[PDB]
RNA sequence: ACCAUAGUAGGCCUAAAAGCAGCCAUCAAUUGAGAAAGCGUUAAAGCUCAACAAAUUCACCAACAUAAUCCCAAAAACUAAU
């Protein structure tokens, strides 16, 4: 494998795709799953 | 080939290095498996002081020489190149590789003595006043012992001391 | 100053703690023979330190004929 | 490191070295920075401040000094070698000031 | 203007040699240093020599920092001998156990040279044992029952050895 | 960064008592009263006696022949005794005392009249004879460095040599001799008497093979 | 100067230079080390 | 040329290789620095000030460093290791008290580094410090 | 080229022997540095080598003035040579 390319502050625009796919996986859920997710995150942290 | 330019613009000095396009090696050497540049171009024991076109390749524009780490030559052939460049410089070849100093060209001296095959320097040889007979003779060296390994088409050895 | 150590004077001159308070590593190291080159493991940094010390000894023995 | 120490760099006010370490042509700049930041050069005079600016996408390796003859020497070492930079630096900054 | 390393005994600081020609060469007043050294040192009643760093300044003033005492006096006080071995390795100077070396290791853990170091206690106990290797005192792991018989033999043996050495020195001085 | 190398450790070297060079005498304790002829065959030719090492690992090798007397012996003794370490070095003579007497006639009188009076005593040394042999637990380099000054001041040409250096030059001589390119050599000419060369050559030259001429030995001869 | 047959450096600051066809020991810190081959 | 003689890696080379493997394995913060020749008192005071917050520092030769870090996953750090260098080592990375050291003296550059398997620049280290 | 910080005035003798008139040990820190291979001091202090780290063209020895009437063929490094 290989490591990251280390972008800098001159042209920083590239967010990681893991963050975007986690945002989409959150946003594809209903409010009962929002409450379950919030309870399971409050219990762990 | 990298050049440096020094610029003075109102108590500000700017020093810059700029790359100029350099010529490359010829594509097909006759002996590709040779390491050394002369010994792969099969010019070993071939060139002389007269070969201006090859001695112009391994020299600076101010008449200086390039180191063996840059040139890639084997040590004996680098010494042969150095001796032949010195011999051509005292022989009057390479007239355009002298440094420019426009104040000094105008005050002419006595005309330049025509010479060639000079192993030594003109300024450091004492005249042979005493000379000698045949059973002890002070022989003036002509050419250099570094170039005795050149090929002989006549078959006779090159007379280096006469 | 001068002090003579006796049966009481060798224990009352300082705080003599029991051996169980003391660690293992003071009993671990050697006392009397310094470690030689052939004894130590070749994958030990102290072995290469000893070899380097022998190299400085060799260099000092070689540099005895300096004219400078 | 010794050439700047012998020459008396007490006439120099400010040094800055701005470079990008992730490039390939800044090693001469790093060597020149380590030359001007050595111990004897530092203890030649205590009133001279040296600054080591580190960037990533600045894309210009450079050194810039100011000294009290009204002079500012700026040279961008990208193709220059460290010996050339040291020689030009000394032969300007000790001849002037 | 410079640095001076001076090993000075605790209760004796005098305006004479070696403190005279060394510190008076720098141009610093000797009496002020003697007063400040006696003031800083007089709280220690142990009578122990101290290596001290004198930073002499270009305006002819001075600064003083006190360090930990010497390994030689440490191990001489631990082994109960007055002087070191004449021939190191051919003979032993004294006998101690590991508790003396370990206590000296905790004492020298606050030295100016070694406190600025980050080395553990194993390094300083190795340093004191290595100093003992040339100082002539041989350590033992566990001698606590045996060191009574060891001292009882070795005091008489070294009394005879010191008497023989004194007789040999007197004979050499008479023949020289 | 550089890689460390193993140091040669010498644990089998034993230093004998009195490691300095033994004092030699001006005249042997029994004087030779009979004046004998001055043989030059003890200088001429290669050395047969004491051409190899016995105890030490370094030596002074004599490339030429010549005489040694008490001045040279005192020179070698004093120089080695002040330039070596007695704890780490020991030295040994591989040459005897000055035993062959050299006579002089009282200078200024005419030729003839008989033999002169015995002036001094010398030792003959051939080519390839070891003079001083040194041993110890240290390397060759410092020993060579202080033995070249000794070997330079001797009458014959001499070198500071080790065991490895002596075998190196000997097998170098052998490979040069078997890698002779020309078919004609001194052995083939002189032993077979080619072109009647024995009229000019000496009977000793069959043994010397051209490498020795008088007291002079040239190692480049083959 | 001193005219000699073989040349050596009497200190570490001496240097070899070939001038006028001859070899020179030149020294800057100690000028007494100036030697010339014959 | 003649066929290539195979050079043997020695015990010192193997020891430094496993030392680099260990310091790149067990640690969380590995920082690169351009090493500057200082006063020796300043060097030892720097070692004590890094001992004040448990960060260590070593120098590793590039002859045994550069091929190992070329085969390793940290190949992007090769331009920072062409010249003179220094390695800063931390368990439990906390970089306020290290940048507080590196701003107190103006001429010790922070080139880059790697915290938690991510390669960062000096400004990246600064942002991670304020975070 | 580059760089030099630790026990530590290692222990005896000596007016003084701080790596270094002499004798005995020659350990031990830091990735790195010999109880020190050369200069220096009355004793110090200090300047250099080795050791890290930075890199890497090659580096063993070899060279030595002169006479007396006026120096002594002229000269030539390649057209083919058992
Ligand atoms: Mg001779
Ligand atoms: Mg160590
Ligand atoms: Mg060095
Ligand atoms: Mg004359
Ligand atoms: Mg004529
Ligand atoms: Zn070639
Ligand atoms: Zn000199």
């Amino acid at each position: 494998e290989a490591l990251a390319g280390a972008p800098l502050d001159n042209a920083p625009k590239e967010y990681p795709p893991k963050i975007q796919q986690l945002v989409q996986d959150i946003a594809s859920l209903t409010l009962l799953e929002i409450s379950d997710l919030n309870e399971l995150l409050k219990k762990t942290l | 080939f990298r050049e440096v330019v020094e610029i003075l613009d109102g108590k500000t000095t700017i020093i810059e290095g700029r790359i100029t396009e350099t010529p490359q090696e010829s594509p097909n050497p006759p002996n590709p498996t040779g390491q050394c540049p002369i010994c792969r171009w099969n010019l070993k024991h071939k060139y002389n002081y007269e070969d201006v076109l090859l001695l112009s390749q391994f020299i600076r524009p101010h008449g200086g020489m390039l180191p063996r780490r840059i040139t890639g030559l084997c040590q004996e052939e680098h010494l042969k190149i150095e001796e032949c460049v010195k011999m051509a410089h005292r022989a009057g070849l390479l007239p355009n590789h002298r440094p420019k100093l426009p104040e000094g060209f105008v005050p002419k001296s006595k005309p330049r003595l025509n010479r060639y095959l000079t192993r030594w320097s003109p300024r450091s040889v004492k005249p042979i006043y005493n000379k000698g007979h045949r059973w002890n003779k002070v022989r003036m060296p002509v050419g250099s012992p570094l170039l005795k390994d050149n090929v002989s088409y006549s078959g006779r050895p090159l007379l280096l001391y006469h | 100053h001068a002090m003579g150590v006796n049966i009481y004077k060798e224990g009352q001159d300082v705080v003599l703690k029991p051996d169980s308070e003391y660690p293992e590593w003071l009993f671990e190291m050697n006392v009397g023979p310094p470690k030689k080159l052939e004894e130590l493991d070749p994958e030990t940094r102290e072995y290469w330190r000893l070899l380097r010390k022998h190299n400085i000894w060799r260099h000092n023995r070689l540099s005895k004929n300096r004219k400078f | 490191a010794a050439a700047l120490a012998r020459l008396g760099l007490r006439a120099v006010k400010q040094v800055r070295v701005q470079f990008c370490p992730f490039e390939k042509n800044v090693e001469s700049t790093r060597t020149f920075l380590q030359a001007v930041s050595s111990e004897k050069v530092r203890c030649t005079n205590l009133n001279c401040s040296v600054i080591a600016d580190v960037r990533h996408d600045g894309s210009e390796p450079c050194v810039d000094v100011l000294f009290g003859d009204g002079h500012r020497l700026i040279m961008r070492g990208a193709h220059l070698t460290a010996q050339e930079m040291l020689t030009a630096f000394a032969s300007h900054i000790q001849a002037r000031g | 203007s410079g640095m001076i390393r001076a090993i000075v005994r605790a209760g004796q600081a005098r305006p004479g040699p070696p403190l005279g020609p060394i510190l008076g060469q720098r141009g610093v007043s000797i009496n002020q240093f003697c007063k400040e050294f006696n003031e800083k040192t007089k709280d220690i009643k142990e009578g122990i020599p101290l290596p001290t760093k004198i930073f002499v300044k270009p305006d002819r003033t001075f600064e003083i920092k006190i360090g930990q005492p010497t390994v030689s006096y440490f191990l001489k006080a631990a082994a109960g001998i007055e002087k070191g071995a004449r021939h190191t390795g051919k003979e032993v100077a004294g006998l101690v156990t590991l508790k003396h070396v370990y206590e000296i290791a905790r004492v020298k853990a606050q030295d100016d040279a070694f406190a600025l170091q980050d080395v553990p206690l194993s390094s300083v106990v190795r340093s004191i044992i290595g100093s003992a290797r040339s100082l002539g005192i041989r350590v033992v792991k566990d001698l606590s029952s045996e060191e009574l018989a060891a001292f009882q033999k070795e005091r008489a043996l070294f009394l005879a050895a010191q008497r023989e050495a004194d007789l040999a020195a007197q004979a050499e001085a008479a023949k020289k | 960064f550089k890689t460390l190398l193993p140091v040669p450790t010498f644990e089998d070297v034993a230093i004998p008592e009195k490691p300095k060079l033994r004092f030699v005498e001006r005249v042997p304790l029994v004087p030779k009263v009979r004046r004998e002829r001055k043989n030059l065959s003890d200088i001429r030719g290669p050395s047969t006696e004491a051409t190899e090492f016995t105890e030490g690992r370094f030596a002074i090798l004599a490339l030429g022949g010549g005489y040694l007397h008490w001045g040279h012996f005192e020179m070698m003794r004093l120089t080695i005794n002040r330039s070596m370490d007695p704890k780490n070095m020991f030295a040994l003579w591989r040459v005897p005392a000055p035993f062959k007497p050299i006579t002089r006639k009282g200078m200024g009188q005419r030729m003839g009249g008989g033999k002169g009076a015995i002036d001094h005593y010398v030792t003959p040394v051939k080519a390839g004879r070891l003079i001083v042999e040194m041993g110890g637990r240290c390397e060759f380099k410092e020993v060579q460095g202080f033995l070249d000054l000794v070997a330079h001041k001797l009458p014959f040409p001499a070198k500071a040599v080790s065991r490895e250096t002596l075998e190196k030059m000997r097998k170098d001589q052998e490979e040069r001799e078997r890698n002779n390119q020309n078919p004609w050599t001194f052995e083939r000419i002189a032993t077979a008497n080619m072109l009647g060369i024995r009229k000019v050559l000496s009977p000793y030259d069959l043994t010397h093979k051209g490498r020795y001429w008088g007291k002079f030995y040239t190692p480049e001869r083959v | 100067f001193k005219t000699k047959g073989v040349l050596k450096k009497r200190c570490r600051d001496c240097y070899l230079v070939k001038r006028r066809g001859r070899w020179f020991i030149y020294c800057k810190t100690n000028p007494k080390h100036k030697q010339r081959q014959m | 040329p003649p066929p290539t003689p195979p050079q043997e890696e020695t015990g010192l080379v193997r020891l430094l290789r496993r030392e680099i493997a260990a310091v790149f394995r067990d640690n969380r913060m590995i920082a690169v620095c351009q090493h500057v020749a200082l006063s020796a008192e300043d060097k030892l005071l720097l070692r004590h000030q890094l001992r004040k917050h448990k960060i260590l520092m070593k120098i590793f030769p590039n002859q045994v460093l550069k091929p190992f870090l070329e085969e390793s996953k940290y190949q992007n750090l090769l331009p920072l290791f062409v010249g003179h260098n220094l390695l800063l080592v931390s368990e439990e990375p906390k970089v306020k008290e290290m940048v507080r050291i590196l701003k107190g003296i103006p001429f010790l550059p922070l080139l880059g580094g790697c915290i938690d398997d991510t390669i960062l620049s000096r400004q990246g280290f600064i942002n991670y410090s304020k975070l």
